[PDB]
């Protein structure tokens, strides 16, 4: 008799080349903001876009937003493969069919 | 600083198995392979052959390769190691069990060393292919162009990633240690290793000895010619069978772990533009396979990928709002209306 | 034993012919290949060369190879023989003028020993498809998988399923005899030869002779000398000058007669089975280019039969009545509805 | 005959060059490889490579070649140059720079010889496909057919029709001039050939010498160790730098002119004709891939032609005005009709 056995277990690959589930939220978005007004001609400052934060880099400090559009590009669903970005739709953890 | 690798070098042995397609049929050739990992970019396999080539007996010749012959191991040149596939391939590095190099695309991968009397080659139906890195499907590195992020396994080899086990072997059968005692079967060792030993006859029923005689049974082909041997530790391989006392140490780095290199891809020729009143003509000649990818910057995108392979000739309708494409692995380009 | 085979090892002799493709164009090599049989299914090719192979002139033998070079039939040892096709082969067995060989998928067949001063290869226009037995269009024998009754040639040689014709050589012309002794051509006989004596002057044209001279012609140009060797027999090839008498009898053995003998076949990965109200969804996960048949079982049989490649997702509509379908070489199976 | 074209043989000296993929990785092979030239109808190639086969150091050795190692050259024997493609190829004839062979179709051409103990080869990525004279869409050349003005490379050398320049090659780096003089870099001579010196600290900034000695810098990598060794010219290569002296002149001879041969091409198995009222019906039975046309002898010429492949049965309206059909490369054959 025959006791044959085996297990899966993930290749040496997966250290390198891995895809990557994300499910995503509203986030808050930030801005770097240049402005040149009056004699200074210069200003360098990241912002964000709430409607409180103020920014005061230099001498003037302003507020920026909210943004009129609440479109995200993202989907409730985000799959990240190395480099590139695919709203596929990951079914979930623990569930996924053989193949797909 | 090549001898830090010692594990591999002196706890592991030369090993043999059941080569699927060894020459003409189904042997079991010292140099039997399993687990080739061709999934690379720049056309590299890993293969895990049962031979383990590496440093000569005690410590040196790298140029050395030492395979099983029989009850015994047997370190020679390594004048002829050839890996084929559809188009024979080319070496690049080799150590422990895992040899390195790169092929063409093929159905089948080929490893046959040569002792110089004999052939001794090994066979495996295996699916090779390569897609370069980009989005030019090319099918061979090309000398020049653009370098982009790809997956190649590492050239070098003193690397700890990842491991693999080797636990104490399984016996081997070998009918050859039952001589013949002018009439009854006489069973003899190679240098003291245990052999388990006994025959359908009621006989001798562990076999854990010296030179042994078999009182009972006759015929050679009734009896366990078995050769417990694990001085030396193997791989837990799939066609050897398992040692019922216990899994030995000898955790064995990976010799060749898969690394992000940036391989040289290949960059299609730019394309001829022609504009005219609100419409981009892209007038291009693609030589080898490349897709383009046109997205519209309003509201709503319109994207079209389509491959193209012959040359040909396309439109695009090109709104206030903007276009933009990408021609092969080129940086993206955006364009007006008006 | 060996030695049984005296009527193809004793009185054959190595011939030369006119190979299509000798090297660079196309010469006079003694391997001239003729009548090559790819028509078998694992892949094994029999292939009927102009050389003699496995016997020694002394005789018999088999690590040694008997083809003619100029007038006499200088014997080796068989060292390097090539059997080539799109990627290199392996060759199996090789008896007389048939050599038994696999080969991968190719379009041309070559057929080379290098004799080592010199290397005397030959090539023929032939394609070589290899259709796997089975359901599933598979490339190489797999190391596993179910068995089906396929059909090949075999490799033992001591067979009389089938014969081939054996007659007296023609008259083959050598114009190295005609040399002259500075006042009137000489010709010569090595041994035991009957040479034929012709000349453009007006003179004796039937000169059929032992060694001896011309009477009157001096123009080595202007002659001919046709060379008899009947003390043995060579294949009825296509490709030489019949002899102008007998059909002399003598039926050699083909070496490597087809059989029914049966080979590995590959096995596709199972389906993932997904019921559905009066709907069975099929999930497909094909490693090859696989056949899938399915037919209704009530009384219009609704046939349905598409190679698929690629995974996909089929359905079909298992009504109360039964379906059955049989996906690669797995075993037929039927299905109800509620 | 052989020794009268002096101009490429004592002139011109092979040198070492880039290539894109020697070995394992793109090192400095001397074999590199340049202008692959697969143009010719019968699947003949011409090989332009830095390595200068043909002649010994003078005039003779047909049989050997010349290659540079480091600094020197060493001419040796031909004993194992080989051209290998997705199969390995056939050489036809090699000459100066150039090497011509038949090579089966395939994606990537390699060059190599064989010096003993090393195989120093090279190969590009550059596709040679076949393309059959004529209307049949063959893959290898026929042993028999009706033959066709294509067009090829000649296995001759002596010829004139083309030129290609040959100026002072560009100096050359050789570090290993760069020995120690016990503490300043040290600078030897090959033999007396001009050796371009200067390094980043202030010192001899010409260099136009014998074996000079460095007063000023220290490190071997941060000075110019160069050769300018034109008493024997090089080609126009574009991997080796041009020295801003000047461009020599010496344009010699391409070896292997274009010339409209005349090569055999496969002829279609003839079709099955069968006919209705005013109506040809026509079956097919083509081996390879062969162009079927046909043309309407009335007014209105109606052509119609198609690729076939698969074995098929046609037909055609045959009016009184007659229709002509071209079956292959068969003469064309014309009708009337009831
Ligand atoms: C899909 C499309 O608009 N294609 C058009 C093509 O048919 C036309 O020939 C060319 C101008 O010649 O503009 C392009
Ligand atoms: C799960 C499922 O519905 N699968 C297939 C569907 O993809 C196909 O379009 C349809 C018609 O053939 O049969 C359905
Ligand atoms: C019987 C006859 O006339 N035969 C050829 C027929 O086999 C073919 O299917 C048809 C296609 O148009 O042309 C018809």
């Amino acid at each position: 008799t025959q006791m044959s056995e085996a297990y899966v277990e993930r290749s040496e690959e997966c250290s390198i080349d891995h895809a990557k589930a994300y499910k995503v939220h509203t986030g808050t978005v930030q801005a770097m903001v240049n402005i040149t007004y009056g004699s200074v001609s210069w200003r360098s400052a990241d912002v964000y876009v709430n409607g409180e934060t103020p920014a005061k880099i230099g001498d003037a400090k302003l507020i920026i937003g909210p943004l009129s559009s609440a479109w995200s590009p993202f989907d409730n669903k985000v799959v990240v493969y190395g480099h590139e970005v695919y709203n596929y739709d990951f079914p979930e953890y623990g569930t996924g069919k053989a193949g797909s | 600083d090549l001898d830090t690798h010692f594990t591999q070098y002196k706890l592991a042995r030369p090993y043999i198995a059941d080569c699927p397609n060894c020459g003409h049929s189904r042997c079991d050739s010292p140099i039997a392979i399993e687990e080739v990992r061709g999934d690379a970019h720049a056309g590299v396999i890993r293969i895990q052959t049962s031979a383990m080539f590496g440093l000569k007996t005690d410590g040196v010749d790298l140029a050395y390769m030492s395979f099983m012959n029989g009850k015994t191991q047997k370190s020679i040149k390594i004048d002829n190691l050839h890996v084929r596939t559809s188009a024979p391939c080319s070496l690049v590095s080799h150590h422990g069990y895992y040899i390195l190099a790169q092929c063409p695309p093929g159905d089948t991968v080929t490893v046959g060393f040569h002792d110089g009397p004999n052939r001794h080659t090994c066979t495996v139906a295996h699916k090779v292919e390569f897609r370069p890195v980009g989005r030019e499907k090319y099918r061979h590195p090309p000398e020049h162009g653009v370098e982009l992020p790809c997956n190649r396994y590492t050239h070098k080899r003193a690397d700890q990633g990842h491991y693999v086990e080797m636990h104490q072997p399984g016996l081997v059968a070998d009918h050859s240690l039952l001589s013949i005692h002018s009439a009854k079967v006489k069973i003899t060792v190679p240098s003291g290793a245990q052999v388990k030993y006994y025959c359908k006859c009621p006989d001798v029923r562990e076999g854990i000895t010296s030179s042994d005689h078999t009182t009972t049974c006759t015929d050679v082909k009734q009896c366990r010619a078995y050769l417990i041997d694990n001085k030396k530790w193997v791989y837990n391989s799939g066609r050897l069978p398992r040692g019922e006392g216990d899994t030995f140490k000898g955790k064995l780095h990976v010799p060749f772990v898969p690394v992000k290199a940036k391989c040289i891809a290949t960059l299609a020729p730019e394309p001829l533009v022609e504009h005219k009143h609100r419409t981009l003509i892209l007038h291009l000649h693609p030589d080898h396979p490349t897709l383009l990818t046109t997205r519209s910057l309003g509201s709503d995108a319109n994207p079209t990928r389509q491959w193209i392979e012959r040359p040909t000739t396309v439109n695009f309708t090109v709104t206030g709002e903007g276009l933009e494409y990408t021609w092969g692995n080129h940086p993206p380009k955006r364009v007006w209306a008006q």
